């Protein structure tokens, strides 16, 4: 896959599938594609580090559904971006 | 094949290596990236119709997340970007 | 002792003794909770007591749990926390009440709540025995509201390290299978461990890393066994002792099977299995439909999950008797009931809806579609034989032939093209069929509106292989808007207008119909949406939008086009909009069809229009006067209509003096007055069109009131995203006021130039921008030396302008917009300014050591950091970057810039080449 070579742990490749078969435009760059999975992944990072850090207030070890929309409400930012 | 499930898992052992995360919040997870793509998409695909082009690029996109992705997520979900594309083609 | 008398007053009808009670007893809690929760939970377990009153103890202790157990509850008060003694003594109530099968419901269902909440807290620091006691109770004890109880908690409690290398996976899988291998359960018992199976292929579905040798194997054996398992209980039967019972086993059997075939590897469920279920599933739906003699509904969820697993195999090739089988089943399932026929009937909006695609309902009207839509080519063609010939049988059989009529067109829904030379004698045929049903005088309305909606997907999909379509079109489109007419039905009136939408999807009306019968197709669905616009409702006005721009993209541009129409079609889009203006998809089309309405526009034409519409306008803008021109839903519409109205100007010169005399003071006094955001937002774009687009000699005396307006705009409480438009505002007034305007553009340019620097909006500096950028190709040296003398902070605005400038061509948006600003950007580059060579713009953004996500908690040590790069030299790589993305117009206008830029070698290009990368240099040599 090419998100080794962009540095990331998303699916570049299948972002870029998505991208096509979606028929969004007629033809996608080959920067789209890599942009568009860096900027899902840092939201999947946001999400899971102010989730985790929810999850350790309470002295817990796993992320479940209420640490989740717990840390979106108190997050301003993401909570207006996911309410 | 793509659920986005096993990439967060992924994402989550760099940020907290000893946390794991539900089935459930990692359905809810999934709700959200697949959601903000399909925003980020949309929003990028009237770009492209608008600018009087027909391919979608980096432009595109980074004016779809600055536009969609509110106050500090737009500045820090464009520099992730950027320095991507950056390690990208080189 | 008090707490009997809180529980009788709280579950008191009368409001007053209730607010006491709970007021005392909320006070109680904030002194002494661990007494209150000591007291709720001594009268839930205590059996002496009434039901009621136990059960408004779990009823409270659910509550209250929220508001005095842990901080993790957002409704924690921190008035006081149960100690935990007392914690030790109801959780330990909690789990006696659950888990014991003697309980009444409510009490079970009761306590289980209040254990969901606690162990999602409190396990497994607080409540490690916890799964030990729920386990106890399931294995020896053989409680099934434990198991009720476990699948409830299980996602939240069971991580991967217990349920794999913990034993917890092992340990219930064990329960699962014991409970299922053994014929004499009930199927309550039965049920309840299908549920729980549920609960382990979740965890089995995906977990932190497959390549485990351990737990690649434990998923082995445990699907294998669960196929195997799943096998056996298909194969019983249980008579009619319990149907109710009987559905949901099967439902839970295939909701395990459709997970195992679609969230596992192709290599755990083979064809061989699925063939096997294949057959099970066809049958269970003869099954499931003749038990049909709460049964509907739950005849009706079982049946979405057996046909869920058949669209999961439906690649599998099935015979021509498992195909009459799945029809013949399916035509009693998605057959509509007495109850959705009656909504749809009394309320036609719900019909809508639904035939829309937007409402929230999924029913087994939706699985059969998905099923039909999945199916491939071979299975698909015989499918259609087997429809089609239900049909002519089924002709004089209304009770089921609305049914039909709707898997046919779930069948011609699918993407594969229906071939095979029979098709050609049962096409001709089916069409026969649909015809009568029009002519039908005492057809139902149902199966009417159906046959209507079906004939478009008819023609579309025999498009081709079908003579004589054109005259079938004509005929058919013709019939169904006669029927709509001639018809006291709304629903059959909405049904014809969603039907058209359908024919201008694969037929050009325009060509087919030919010029005479297109415009009375035009006449007749415009006096349809007339009819029905009067009760339409919720999202039948977006409907009627959408088939409204159907009905205005087929009008004429050629010479004697029907004014009649075209004034029916104006009053339309007004009519439907402005009855629901919040309405965001009717506000999105109907500036659409209003566009196109004027695309191409006459003056003689365009005078007539602004004649019917702008006095409504007006009043609209006056009538708000009184409200301070708050933010009313209609405000914005008539505000929105307006721009258009003047963006979408006439050919032969500017508007008439009409809309300036009566639209400038309703605007002025808007932009004056009003505080409203988005009112602001509108109506500075409508007024900028006005100034822009309007003659000057009949403007000139109200430039003193655009002043007022503007200096309003400019620096207020007003926030940037009010003043979002006052960029293109400013650009108007210097247009056509620049010989006035000289004294006034300095103080006008500082307070955009402060604005665009402190505001972090994309579309608010993109704006703002445009004043510069028409400054700079007007005169780039003057823009500098305003610049220059300017200072912002202490600091020459010089720096802080172009930094911005810069920045912002990264995501300026419209091609208009790309052109302006890169003739902007290079006026600045030949000027070569010494000025402009001191200032030094940020570059390529420097990564960080390692491969951290920077997220904005690591912003404090991590920020982002750009080399510094001179101005000239960031202006070549961005046009160059722009070259790149594109791979008289932008792609031209900066291949021509660094031609000109090259043949002279000017403000150092030359250098700037030497420096630039490898890559920029060869997307460069694309010009040079």
């Amino acid at each position: 896959s090419r998100s080794a070579k962009a540095g990331l742990t998303f699916p570049v490749g299948r972002v870029h599938r998505l991208l096509r078969r979606g028929n969004y435009a007629q033809r996608i760059g080959s920067g789209a594609p890599v942009y568009l999975t860096a900027v899902l992944e840092y939201l999947a990072a946001e999400i899971l580090e102010l989730a985790g850090n929810a999850a350790r207030d309470n002295k817990k070890t796993r992320i479940i559904p209420r640490h989740l929309q717990l840390a979106i409400r108190n997050d301003d930012e993401l909570n207006k971006l996911l309410g | 094949k793509e659920t986005y499930s096993s990439y967060i898992y992924k994402v989550l052992k760099q940020t907290h290596p000893d946390t794991g995360i539900s089935q459930k919040s990692m359905s809810i997870l999934n709700s959200f990236v697949n959601d903000i793509f399909e925003r980020i998409a949309t929003e990028a695909s009237k770009l492209a119709a608008y600018n009087k082009k027909s391919t979608i690029s980096a432009r595109e996109i980074q004016t779809a997340v600055r536009l969609i992705l509110p106050g500090e997520l737009a500045k820090h979900a464009v520099s992730e970007g950027t320095r991507a594309v950056t390690k990208y083609s080189s | 002792m008090d707490i009997n008398e809180l529980i009788i007053g709280a579950q008191s009808a009368d409001k007053h003794t209730r607010e006491v009670a709970e007021t005392q007893l909320l006070q109680w809690c904030d002194s002494d909770a661990s007494q209150v929760f000591k007291a709720l939970a001594n009268v839930a377990l205590q059996h002496e007591a009434s039901l009621e009153s136990r059960q408004f103890a779990l009823l409270s202790l659910r509550k209250l749990i929220t508001m005095y157990w842990s901080p993790g509850f957002e409704s924690y008060r921190s008035t006081s926390n149960v100690e935990i003694d007392v914690k030790d003594f109801i959780r330990e109530v909690l789990l006696k009440l659950c888990l014991n099968d003697n309980e009444n419901t409510k009490i079970k269902n009761g306590a289980s709540y209040c254990i969901v909440q606690i162990s999602a807290v409190d396990f497994p620091d607080q409540w490690p025995q916890l799964l030990t006691v729920i386990y106890d109770a399931i294995s020896h004890q053989h409680s099934l509201n434990a198991m009720s109880l476990l699948n409830e908690i299980y996602d939240d409690v069971v991580s991967e390290e217990m349920f794999f290398e913990g034993g917890i996976g092992l340990a219930t899988m064990e329960i699962v299978f014991k409970v299922l291998n053994t014929e004499t359960s009930t199927l309550i018992a039965k049920i309840a461990a299908l549920k729980l199976l549920k609960a382990c292929l979740l965890q089995m579905s995906s977990h932190n890393e497959y390549d485990e040798a351990s737990r690649k194997s434990f998923v082995s054996q445990c699907l294998a066994t669960s196929l195997q398992i799943l096998g056996q209980l298909l194969t019983l039967n249980f008579g009619n002792v319990d149907v109710i019972s009987q559905l949901k086993f099967k439902s839970i059997i295939y909701e395990n099977l459709v997970f195992i075939k679609n969230d596992f590897s192709r290599k755990h469920f083979s064809s061989e299995l699925q063939k096997q279920f294949k057959i099970m599933a066809i049958q269970d739906l003869e099954n499931v439909t003749h038990i049909n003699a709460p049964l509907l509904e739950t005849v009706h969820d079982c049946s979405i999950y057996i046909v869920e697993f058949l669209t999961s195999v439906c690649t599998l090739q099935f015979s021509v008797e498992e195909m009459n089988k799945i029809i013949t089943s399916l035509t009693i399932l998605c057959q509509l009931s007495s109850e959705t026929r009656e909504i749809w009937t009394s309320d036609f909006n719900t019909f809508v809806s639904k035939e829309t695609g937007l409402a929230a309902s999924y029913n087994v009207r939706d699985q059969a579609n998905e099923f039909f839509t999945s199916l491939p080519n071979p299975q698909l063609s015989l499918i259609f034989k087997v429809v089609s010939n239900d049909i002519e049988h089924s002709t004089c059989n209304y009770s089921t032939l609305e049914s039909l009529l709707y898997l046919l067109q779930c069948i011609l829904l699918n993407d594969d093209e229906i071939t095979g030379e029979n098709i050609d004698q049962s096409l001709q045929i089916l069409i026969k069929t649909l015809e009568n049903i029009l002519v039908s005088q005492e057809i139902p309305e149902l199966i009417l509106a159906r046959a209507i909606l079906t004939i478009p997907r008819v023609l579309d999909k025999f498009i081709d292989a079908l003579p004589d379509i054109k005259p079938l079109t004509s005929a058919f489109l013709a019939k169904s808007l006669n029927l709509a007419l001639k018809s006291d039905k709304e629903l059959i009136k909405s049904a014809t207008l969603i039907a058209f939408t359908y024919y201008c999807y694969f037929a050009e009306l325009d060509s087919v119909l030919g010029p005479e019968v297109c415009s009375e197709t035009q006449e007749k669905v415009i006096r349809i949406i007339n009819q029905v616009s009067s009760d339409a409702e919720e999202d039948t006005n977006g409907a009627l939008m959408e088939v409204l721009s159907q009905v205005i993209s087929y009008n004429p541009k050629e010479p004697h086009s029907r004014k009649e129409i075209l004034q029916a079609e104006f009053h339309l889009v007004f009519t439907i909009s402005s009855e629901d203006p919040a309405n965001v998809q009717v506000v999105v089309q109907s500036q659409e069809c209003l566009e196109k309405l004027l695309d191409n526009i006459n003056m003689d034409n365009y005078k007539n229009y602004i004649e019917l519409c702008l006095p409504s306008f007006i009043n609209v803008l006056d009538s708000n006067n009184a409200n301070n021109y708050r933010y009313s839903p209609l405000l914005s519409l008539v505000l929105e209509f307006i721009t258009v109205f003047l963006k979408k100007k006439p050919n032969d010169g500017f508007l008439p003096d009409e809309i300036n005399q009566y639209l400038f003071e309703p605007l002025a006094k808007v932009l004056a007055f009003s505080t409203e955001d988005e009112t602001l937002q509108l109506a500075t774009e409508a007024f900028s069109y006005l100034i822009f687009n309007t003659d000057t000699r009949a403007m000139e005396p109200r430039l003193m009131d655009i002043m007022k307006v503007l200096e309003r705009l400019l620096s207020l409480e007003v926030s940037d995203s009010a003043a979002m438009n006052v960029g293109p505002l400013v650009v108007a007034i210097f247009t056509r006021f620049s010989k006035e305007i000289q004294p006034l553009i300095g103080r006008i340019l500082e307070a955009v130039v402060v604005r665009l620097i402190k505001t972090q909006n994309i579309s608010t500096e993109q704006n703002l921008l445009s004043v510069l950028c028409f400054l700079t190709c007007n005169d780039p040296k003057q823009t500098v030396d305003f610049l220059s003398s300017f200072q912002i902070d202490n600091t020459d605005a010089l720096t802080l302008v172009m930094r911005k400038w810069i920045e912002a061509f990264e995501v300026i948006r419209g091609e208009k917009r790309i052109k302006e600003n890169i003739v902007a950007l290079s006026n600045l580059f030949f000027l070569n300014d010494k000025r402009l060579q001191k200032v030094v713009v940020n570059g390529n953004l420097i990564p960080y050591e390692g491969d951290l996500i920077i997220t904005r908690s690591m912003a404090k040590k991590m920020p982002d950091r750009y080399v510094q790069v001179p101005l000239y030299t960031k202006i070549i790589k961005l046009f160059v970057s722009e070259l790149s993305f594109q791979s008289e117009s932008v792609v031209q206008l900066l291949v021509r810039f660094f031609k000109e830029v090259a043949s002279k070698d000017v403000s150092g290009f030359h250098c700037i080449y030497e420096t630039l990368s490898d890559s920029e240099r060869k997307v460069l040599s694309e010009a040079l």
